[PDB]
RNA sequence: AUAAUAGUAAAGAUGAAAUAAAUAAUUAUAAGACUAAUAUAUGUGAAAAUAUUAAUUAAAUAUUAACUGACAUUGAGGGAUUAAAACUAGAGUAGCGAAACGGAUUCGAUACCCGUGUAGUUCUAGUAGUAAACUAUGAAUACAAUUAUUUAUAUAUAUAUAUAUAAAUAAUAAAUGAAAAUGAAAGUAUUCCACCUGAAGAGUACGUUAGCAAUAAUGAAACUCAAAACAAUAGACGG
């Protein structure tokens, strides 16, 4: 769509109405808009760096910067075809944001498929309040989940305790297993201890599933019977 | 995040404890330490889940019927119960920190003493206190809670819980210790309760209970050991029931105005 | 009657997880709708990377991409890439001319 | 989605992530502050502020925003012609005279004064992509407008754009609330200068 | 900066997934991350995604692939039912055990080269574990590797004549052994598939350690009884065991001696009735499935 | 292995070492070491 | 079953199309139009499936 | 890889004759069975007694029973409502 | 088409009809032409064209390395190639099929439909250089906002996707336009060539050139008129 002109110039078109006398009274917005000018450039802006990984955009490596031979054993003495194509479009295309943590996150849930079954809440509370010390995995305010492992792994690589990402990741994974085992026992024991003191529960999870399966299996029984009788009539033909 | 509530006159509580019941060290254990311990564990259990936005009392009701959330229920029940106990044993609910008030003479109200006579066959408050001390010593072998509760029929009665047993929801009162032996009468009560829970049509298998606590006494080791010692929990319960804050206990009885 | 048509009952494999919905008729219909020969790739030589033109003297393999009368199947049915469809058709036509297909 | 990109918003984009464009919040904050000052100015000047949003769930935010700024809102449907054909649509409805404290003067209005077009001094649009009619009428009527501009929305159609997600009720209600409180402060400053 | 915050945002925490939301094959484990919204946010169609979820959705759990699409909709399915399968497994209190008696994957054990005696079995698994690899990208594992291995020729042309010269002058049966070890020794420093994507142990289904007994008011529980359903009225063809549906898992049920007479009577409607089962053991296979073995406890 | 390979179907390494006095200057080297 | 083979090998259609001669240009036009209609129907069905999916989710 | 086919801009998205599932009449299936029962066991055979009794009740008041399954498809209402949103058309 | 075989009395055709030991079936032999699916003319080719198989010869792609050092673009005249029909010779001739002769239809039927079917359609060697030979859009270069879908090359790995750069196609922004629409041109610019200047007369007459010929190229004027044409709009009508 064409860059519109009349929406940002209401003050100037109004000013012509007032100066000529076509409009007798100044509108209430008139003074407010005059003191706060609208932005009216609507230009495309170049970008020279990917904010996620700091990669520089718009830099050409000259042959003088590649004095040594390549992986093929050949020296570079002249620009190649790619070097001779204008790359202005890359300056204007929104950069693809990438993060190393994304690679680890995919790995964690590939190794632990059932961690996906633990519901995650995407609704944020207040990102600015998060005061986390990733020297330890547990944190007050956030659940223990795959993200706890990833942030712990990054802290280890950031503090240079471990050099390889794999080693830091493995170290964090074991800390995660220990915390997961202590919680699986606290829940089992809590249920056992309550039943031993006379706690009663209406429906268990296993019972809930049986009831839901019965509701479905009852409708399925009717339809099967109905469709096993239309077939008999239709086939009789 | 669940945080420990601020208590009125906290500077006095951290210096002279609760007069006639707990010392400064004893009160730091029961409230400043244990309440922090509970709230932190509750935050770790509930952070990242829908339960984080609910107050502990609402959490226990929501989780009362879920067997595998008992850990969350225990923490929520303990937190709510502990602040019910710390609230009625507190010198003054109003913050006389700048008023330096040292005259808080609270006595049972007329509505409370009228319901006591009606529900206890004319027994006096002093006699009922003796029954409460006896019930705690013979029904709670270990940790637990002592409550004076009111039901939907306007009758005050005494309920004791083992460990973290809620007074609000009878299926989770935990009033019978099944580790030891039970009489046929106790088994009948448990069997009758199970039948009531099975009559509910809700998919969550939950029943309606309108019981509400009036007095709460913490029978956990975090409240008495340091000041009374093993075996002296009956001297602790006697002091608590004799130095209750009746401005809070009277307000817990529904009047209807 | 103690019998149901196989088309009206779902047999849950062993080791798999299920939901209550898996016992409904919707699951039966949903499985029919989304029933595609996706396992062919692993059993489809021509979707593996081999050159179909190397099979011009192996009528048995080529006979898997023609109808009962010998009509070459359209790419919409074979699911091959343009190049493999082009090469496969040449292989079949060459095989027919040699006297093998 | 990057597939729905309107390249005229290129300057507002921070990058693309997970198949969607990320709006630059540094610019959103500067635009939001500028837009907020405009709402406050118009409110402090006694102008009519109309809040337009027709996506499901927006009514609650729209009604409270109008209430705390002494403004107006439309949550159901923008009648095409409300501003350009105001006499055939809005002439029948009742007007009133008010003092500097926004209290009804109670003076009966002559039929001449009750038929005159009452044009908004500022139009706020939560979902401009579905309110092209309202935006074009505001342009024709020289009414300054504020709107949330998503990556697929045309920035030049509004005087003061606010780059931001227009699909989430949380994002919309967060931005609407800020503008509504800005108006409230302007209203309170106008009522305060009258007292003293 | 905004980029740093975005990387740590809750949406970034969800790993990219384009697996079909409507899958009709065999399901062995969860494929999508369950998203949950609170009741208050559900009332306002807020899920923390890009756009509001339609008000028709009353469930508080969903799974999605794309935040937005060219169709101007979110790709999601309003279901969160794999969590109930995990919680029902927890209620059955059957720890997952290794049928091969392997070390527990969740403990940092001090392992030794007992299984490393198959260096030629797994060093070549990198090039031979190419079941589903492209015909030319897999062929790029032949020239790319050959150059890398061919760059160590000088190192192995000196080490072998300095550590085992006799073999070079007698037989190559031992030389081949020194070659397999050489590359591995020079590859352990390298990073070839340094990250292993294989499922680790249970995959998160259960973190329960075997050994603990279940105390109950009626004494210690010795046999776990769980309601279930028989799916087929005729044993699995070619197998001596029927199939049961217990707690969201399909198990192999072994009968004491005979099959109850309700089978023949019910016929193909046998799944309409609930039986009591005993869960003997639970194992984990490499595909990520759970091998649950049960026993049809019949009233006696 | 290259020149010092046991494969019946060897590569040009073996023929290169022969004409470069390597397979001979190593055979003597190994034999001298054995001495 | 035999009739199904005839229709899956287009035997009846081919026989009818061989009764009269058609100019090569006309043959090409008919082949182009038929392909377009086949492809158009596939695009139509793809859009209907999206509609049904969108309706199911409340859009 | 499965070839997606994208339509050009269209004046409408409509199914010419929306298919509907028309449940079979209960009285007609009863008549089709009784007629078959007479074909095998013979006309008036005692084996078809129940069929005759059921047929009489089904048709007693209306020869086609209480037909109350009439249905119309809503695909065209939704197709026209959602087409502009989901067609993937470029911006103006 | 012919022959054999048993087996018969109709067959064939059409809107319905009628004209000219069979038809059908199973074998055997001969001939000419054509090339089902795949298939999208996708692709390829300067265009015309090009889709049963193999071979021989020729040409054709991308990237990288090195090399030449403006050697380029366009192109009057000129040259080459150029569907179908046609023509000149020598073969071939199944099927199809101008014409011709018949049968029908019809008020009539020098037609549409049917029969018999000559040239032609086929091959070899030539002539000729015309088509709605069309994308009704000459070629080249620089440049401008998006999406989708394929294809190719390259890169990466936690190995099958992901990330890049081109090409093609589809839908578009801007721009352009009488509008329909065009969309990387029918946009922004540059360079070269061809061509046009109201309708009708007329691509005609005459002359010339070329051809075996049919013809092809080149190509007017007089008289007459105030017309003539395109896109789009609302109607009316439609066997
Ligand atoms: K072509
Ligand atoms: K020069
Ligand atoms: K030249
Ligand atoms: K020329
Ligand atoms: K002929
Ligand atoms: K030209
Ligand atoms: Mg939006
Ligand atoms: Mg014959
Ligand atoms: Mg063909
Ligand atoms: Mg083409
Ligand atoms: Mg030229
Ligand atoms: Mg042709
Ligand atoms: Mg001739
Ligand atoms: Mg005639
Ligand atoms: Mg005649
Ligand atoms: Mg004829
Ligand atoms: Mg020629
Ligand atoms: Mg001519
Ligand atoms: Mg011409
Ligand atoms: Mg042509
Ligand atoms: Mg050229
Ligand atoms: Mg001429
Ligand atoms: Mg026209």
């Amino acid at each position: 769509m064409k860059i519109q002109t009349n929406a940002v110039n209401v003050l100037q078109r109004t000013s012509a109405y007032l100066k000529s006398g076509l409009l007798k009274e100044t509108p209430a917005w008139y003074n407010v808009v005059a003191s706060i000018p609208p932005s009216t450039k609507f230009t495309r802006e170049p970008r020279f760096k990917n904010p996620s990984n700091g990669h520089i955009i718009g830099k050409l490596v000259d042959v003088t910067e590649q004095p040594h031979a390549n992986n093929k054993g050949l020296y570079k003495t002249r620009p190649n075809s790619s070097d001779k194509r204008v790359g202005v479009k890359r300056l204007y295309r929104p950069p693809k944001l990438t993060y190393v943590e994304d690679r680890l996150r995919s790995l964690f849930y590939k190794q632990h498929p059932w961690e996906l079954s633990r519901p995650k809440i995407l609704v944020e509370n207040e990102i600015g309040d998060e005061n986390y010390d990733w020297s330890h995995m547990l944190q007050i305010g956030r659940p223990l989940d795959g993200e706890s492992v990833i942030q712990r792994t990054m802290y280890l690589i950031k503090t240079k305790q471990y050099g390889d990402m794999v080693e830091a990741y493995d170290h964090a994974r074991y800390e995660f297993y220990a915390l997961r085992m202590q919680e699986e026992t606290e829940q089992q024991v809590a249920l056992e201890e309550a039943e031993m003191f006379g706690s009663l529960f209406g429906v268990s999870a296993i019972e809930h599933g049986i009831q839901k399966e019965q509701e479905v299996l009852d409708v399925w029984e009717k339809k099967v019977v109905e469709e096993t009788e239309l077939m008999a009539a239709r086939t009789s033909n | 995040i669940h945080v420990v509530p601020k208590l009125p006159n906290s500077k006095a509580l951290l210096q002279n404890g609760v007069p006639n019941i707990l010392s400064s060290s004893g009160f730091k254990t029961v409230w400043f330490d244990y309440q922090r311990y509970l709230c932190d564990k509750l935050t770790l259990a509930t952070a990242g889940q829908s339960l984080e936005s609910y107050y502990p009392f609402h959490i226990l009701l929501k989780t009362a019927g879920n067997p595998l959330q008992s850990n969350i229920f225990n923490l929520a029940s303990s937190i709510h119960n502990n602040h019910l106990f710390v609230e009625n044993i507190l010198p003054s609910a109003v913050e006389h920190g700048t008023n330096s008030n040292a005259v808080v003479k609270t006595e049972p109200s007329r509505l409370f003493l009228s319901k006591i006579k009606d529900s206890f066959n004319g027994s006096d408050w002093e006699v009922v206190k003796e029954e409460m001390i006896y019930r705690a010593e013979n029904e709670v072998l270990g940790q637990g809670w002592l409550f004076l509760v009111e039901n939907n029929e306007k009758k005050l009665f005494i309920l004791t819980s083992n460990n973290n047993g809620t007074p609000y929801y009878f299926p989770r009162n935990q009033s019978f210790d099944l580790n030891s032996a039970i009489s046929i009468d106790e088994f009948a009560t448990l069997k009758q309760m199970k039948e009531l829970i099975g009559k509910s049509t809700k998919l969550n298998g939950k029943v309606q209970d309108w019981t509400m606590p009036i007095i709460c006494v913490n029978l956990w080791d975090h409240a008495y050991l340091h000041d009374y010692g093993v075996g002296n929990r009956s001297k602790y319960v006697k002091n608590v029931l004799d130095n209750l804050n009746w401005s809070v206990v009277n307000n817990r009885i529904f009047s209807g105005i | 009657t103690k019998k149901i048509d196989q088309s009206l009952s779902k047999k849950l494999p062993k080791g798999t997880i299920y939901d209550p919905f898996d016992f409904s008729m919707g699951r039966i219909h949903l499985d029919r709708k989304y029933q595609a020969n996706k396992n062919s790739n692993r059993n489809d030589i021509m979707k593996s990377g081999a050159n179909p033109l190397e099979f011009y003297a192996r009528p048995r393999i080529l006979s898997r991409y023609v109808t009962s009368t010998g009509r070459i199947q359209h790419r919409d049915i074979t699911g091959l890439s343009a190049k493999n469809q082009r090469r496969l058709s040449k292989a079949i036509r060459r095989c027919q001319a040699i006297g093998l297909m | 989605s990057t597939s729905l990109w309107r390249s005229s918003t290129q300057s507002y984009i921070y990058g693309e992530y997970k198949g969607i464009h990320i709006i630059d919040l540094n610019q959103t904050l500067s635009y939001l502050k500028r837009a907020a000052k405009v709402v406050e100015g118009v409110s402090e000047s006694g102008g009519i502020i109309l809040f337009l949003g027709t996506r499901q769930g927006q009514k609650r935010g729209l009604e409270e925003a109008a209430k705390k700024t002494h403004g107006y809102y439309v949550s159901t449907r923008w009648i095409p012609g409300t501003l350009t054909n105001s006499t055939e649509i809005s002439g029948i409805w009742e007007k009133q005279e008010i003092d500097s404290n926004d209290n009804p003067t109670e003076r009966a209005l002559s039929p001449n004064e009750t038929s005159k077009q009452v044009k908004p001094d500022l139009l706020v649009v939560l979902n401009p992509t579905e309110n092209r009619n309202a935006l074009l009428e505001a342009i024709k009527s020289r009414v300054p407008t504020i709107a949330i501009i998503d990556t697929d929305s045309e920035p030049s159609l509004v005087t003061y754009p606010i780059p931001g997600n227009d699909d989430s009720l949380r994002s919309v209600n967060f931005l609407l609330g800020v503008l509504a409180r800005a108006g409230q402060r302007g209203l309170q400053n106008r009522l305060a200068r009258n007292n003293e | 900066t905004l980029a740093e915050l975005l990387g740590r945002s809750r949406i970034a925490q969800v790993a990219n997934n384009h697996k079909p939301l409507t899958y009709t094959g065999k399901k062995f484990h969860p494929t999508h991350q369950i998203i949950e919204t609170k009741p208050s946010t559900l009332y306002r169609q807020e899920w923390g995604l890009k756009s509001a979820i339609p008000s028709k959705i009353k469930s508080r759990y969903l799974v999605y692939n794309d935040l937005d699409t060219l169709e101007r909709i979110t790709t999601f399915e309003p279901r969160g039912g794999t969590q109930w399968n995990r919680l029902r497994f927890q209620e059955m209190g059957v720890p997952i055990v290794s049928n091969i008696g392997r070390q527990n994957p969740f403990f940092k054990y001090i392992s030794r080269p007992e299984d490393e005696s198959h260096a030629k079995l797994s060093l070549f698994k990198e090039m031979k574990g190419d079941t589903d690899i492209s015909p030319a990208a897999m062929k790029k594992r032949l020239k790319k590797i050959t150059a890398l291995i061919r760059s160590f020729q000088d190192e192995f042309k000196e080490w072998l004549v300095e550590n085992h010269p006799d073999e070079l002058k007698l037989n190559s049966n031992k030389l081949e052994d020194y070659v397999v070890k050489f590359l591995n020794k020079k590859l352990e420093t390298k990073t070839n598939k340094k990250f292993n994507t294989e499922i680790i142990g249970t995959g998160g289904l259960s973190y329960s350690l075997p050994g603990k007994l279940k105390n109950s008011p009626n004494g210690v529980i010795q046999r776990t009884v769980v309601p279930g359903r028989i799916l087929n009225v005729v044993k699995e063809n070619n197998d001596n065991k029927w199939l049961a549906a217990i707690g969201g898992f399909v198990a192999d049920v072994v009968f004491f001696q005979s099959p109850p007479s309700s089978f023949n009577s019910m016929g193909d409607f046998i799944r309409m009735k609930t039986f009591l089962f005993e869960i003997l053991e639970a194992s984990m296979e490499k595909n990520g499935s759970v091998s649950m073995h049960a026993r049809l406890l019949e009233p006696q | 292995m290259g020149s010092l390979s046991n494969e019946k179907f060897f590569d040009i390494s073996l023929v290169d070492s022969y004409l470069n006095k390597d397979l001979k200057n190593i055979s003597n080297k190994i034999d001298s070491k054995l001495n | 079953r035999l009739n199904r083979i005839m229709f899956e090998n287009n035997i009846p259609g081919d026989k009818r199309s061989q009764r009269f001669y058609m100019k090569p240009g006309k043959v090409a036009e008919l082949k182009r139009s038929q392909r377009h209609r086949k492809e158009f129907m596939m695009g139509f069905k793809r859009l209907i499936e999206i509609v049904k999916d969108a309706k199911r989710k409340g859009y | 890889k499965p070839p997606v086919y994208r339509l050009p801009p269209l004046p409408r998205l409509k199914v010419k004759k929306p298919i509907i599932r028309q449940e079979a009449n209960k009285c007609l299936v009863l008549m089709s069975n009784l007629l078959q029962c007479w074909s095998s066991y013979g006309h008036m055979s005692p084996k078809c007694a129940g069929l005759v009794t059921e047929l009489k009740s089904c048709t007693s008041e209306s020869a086609l029973g209480k037909r109350n399954n009439v249905q119309k498809s809503n695909i065209n209402y939704h197709a026209a409502r959602l087409y502009d949103r989901i067609n993937g058309k470029p911006h103006d």
